[PDB]
């Protein structure tokens, strides 16, 4: 197919760019808080056992 | 009758030191439980660790 109206190679570029952008997030998350668990949102059993401890 | 005191107290204390030692609500030197055991491999191993009770 040599399409003018659609591109799929876009769209799986856009999906491993978006996927790299969320790992970045999560490391950045990760540096700023200086926790690998920072919230319940991250890991609720050993999230919530270090927050009773 | 004040070194009995004395030997009174000491026991006591042991008697608190050893009731306190939990981490997130188990203890492996109270003598709750005889063993704990913590994953050691990817297909469910487990690391036995014995009671020694104090």
């Amino acid at each position: 197919l040599n399409s003018i109206n659609t591109n799929a190679g876009a769209m799986i570029a856009l999906q491993n760019l978006n996927g790299t952008n969320s790992e970045l997030t999560t490391v950045q998350q990760r540096i700023n808080t200086g926790k690998k668990i920072a919230s319940a949102k991250d890991n609720g059993a050993i999230w919530a056992t270090a927050k009773n401890q | 009758n004040a070194l009995k005191s004395d030997f009174d107290s000491l026991r006591d204390q042991i008697e608190k030191a050893a009731t306190n030692a939990k981490f997130n609500g188990v203890s492996i030197a109270d003598g709750s439980t005889t063993k704990l055991t913590f994953l050691a491999n990817s297909d469910g191993s487990g690391f036995t660790v014995n009671a020694k009770t104090i």
